């Protein structure tokens, strides 16, 4: 039963690793538009001043 | 989103730690059962 | 600040694991109580095996 | 329905409207510290009680 539990743990680990992979893949562009907005905002503030 | 990702990564790390603990424990337990199964049973079984 | 937030998240999933292990050990104590329940009936071997 | 109403709490006597209210960080600071302390004390007592058994 411990080996069965370990196998279930491994399956959960692999599926959750795929989940974190897709989460990172969708989340990196969020940081991308965050940086783009940062550059746009600072450039706008500099031009305004 | 970064907090959620690091949460999922931390859960992954904890799952890996649980897997390692379980596998090392079951390996030690299998060693113990292999050592103790034939401690005295072999003589009686072969005799029988 | 980001690393401190990460370490707070570390502390709090460690707290979650603490709660999980507390559940495990309450289960173990219930198992221990069931073990005493099994101990309640003696199952003494007979006085005249030999 | 009422432009100004008396303060329900005691130790004072005045009437205030919506716009006199402002956010008070002290209140939720107290709430957070109280919740955190009660959580830690509950965890400690439960852990010690289980250690007894």
């Amino acid at each position: 039963n411990q080996e069965q539990a370990i196998a279930s743990y491994e399956a959960a680990k692999e599926e959750l690793g795929l989940k974190i992979e897709q989460i990172a893949q969708e989340a990196q562009p969020i940081k991308e538009q965050y940086d783009s907005t940062k550059l746009a905002l600072v450039e706008a503030q500099d031009e305004l001043q | 989103v970064k907090s959620r990702f690091e949460k999922e990564k931390s859960n992954q790390a904890e799952a890996q730690s649980n897997i390692d603990q379980g596998r090392k424990k079951v390996d030690a337990l299998n060693k113990t059962i292999a050592h103790l199964e034939e401690e005295l049973t072999k003589e009686m079984g072969g005799d029988k | 600040r980001d690393e401190v937030i990460k370490k707070k998240n570390q502390n709090e999933y460690y707290r979650g694991r603490t709660k999980k292990l507390q559940a495990t050990i309450i289960s173990t104590k219930e198992d221990f109580l069931r073990s005493q329940e099994i101990l309640a009936q003696t199952h003494l071997p007979e006085k005249s095996v030999f | 329905g009422y432009t100004t109403r008396d303060c329900p709490q005691a130790a004072c006597s005045q009437v205030v409207s919506m716009r006199d209210f402002v956010r008070d960080p002290i209140m939720e600071l107290r709430c957070k510290i109280a919740k955190m302390k009660e959580s830690q004390e509950q965890d400690k007592r439960s852990s010690q009680a289980i250690d007894v058994l």
